[PDB]
């Protein structure tokens, strides 16, 4: 073998926007879900 | 308010107020003990902790015979099982003096028998004392009013 | 109330009453049995199941005397075949071992002889018993008040 095999450059485009895809998923719910915290909080705060 | 108030035992001392109110009953997060009444005791009560009170449905037998609430307050005298309260300035005060621990979630009464605020803690400013209360709004909203320094009862 | 309710009879026990209200003839679903009334009886009583009702067009000649609705409800008390019924918290109530099966569909009375709901069913609370019915609004809308444990009398 002429070259050798890294990590990075070694899966397809099709596996890595499926793992992006499905690690992204979690990652935004996680931040909406910061968001949504803050929001409500200030909402509280706004309308106390 | 005497036969709709109940007490909070702590090793059989009383300690705080359970009052029911529209069918749900209410009672401090900060005063620990138990419900005298049997029937209360087996309610379930969901806390609103940052609102320091823990809020349940009260069974069937008593949700009609309630404290009725109301949202209208305008300034001046109202009432209170140790007497007359004052409500001036958007804040509820007391003659310096009376009142103190065990107080917590006394309910405070209007002149046709309507609640208008519920007890958690007070100040003393030396004159009189400042209430920390829960006061209720026209947009049906409850503000935890405390004034600076307040101490739950 | 008297001349314009008609009880609706089953094996010669009645188990209901039907009430003309606003020209038209309302009759509640959770009862079966036959209308009183020989002229209204060929009134073909379309049904609406999640109003637990059935309306019709009553003939020529009945139309000009019957019951008015109303859609002001000033609250306290109304009367009623039984007495007086209490109104708050937008909630009907009676005092308690007043009214049981059989007394669905009959109205609610006001000062001026209107119509301002329609029994339906009731749950008994101790204190008193509250009343599950139909009432109007201002923008003239059918809505119901059923609270929790209702049955249908």
């Amino acid at each position: 073998h002429k070259v050798d095999q890294e990590f990075q450059a070694a899966v397809s485009k099709t596996s890595w926007n499926w793992l992006l895809a499905l690690f992204g998923g979690a990652s935004s719910l996680i931040v909406v879900g910061l968001i949504v915290l803050v929001c409500s909080s200030m909402l509280i705060n706004t309308r106390r | 308010e005497s036969d709709k108030t109940f007490p909070i035992m702590l090793n059989g001392q009383v300690n705080g107020y359970a009052c029911v109110v529209g069918g749900r009953l209410m009672k401090p997060l900060h005063v620990e003990g138990k419900i005298d009444n049997e029937q209360l005791a087996a309610v379930k009560l969901k806390k609103a902790s940052m609102y320091d009170l823990e809020y349940g449905d009260v069974p069937q037998n008593m949700k009609s015979d309630t404290l009725q609430y109301t949202s209208d307050k305008p300034p001046g005298f109202y009432n209170w099982h140790h007497g007359a309260v004052q409500y001036e300035n958007g804040r509820f005060t007391v003659p310096r003096g009376v009142g103190g621990k065990g107080d917590s979630g006394r309910p405070i009464l209007d002149n046709r028998g309507r609640v208008v605020a519920i007890v958690l803690g007070g100040a003393n400013e030396g004159t009189r004392t400042a209430l920390s209360v829960v006061t209720w709004n026209q947009k049906g909203v409850t503000i935890k009013d405390t004034p600076e320094g307040s101490e739950p009862w």
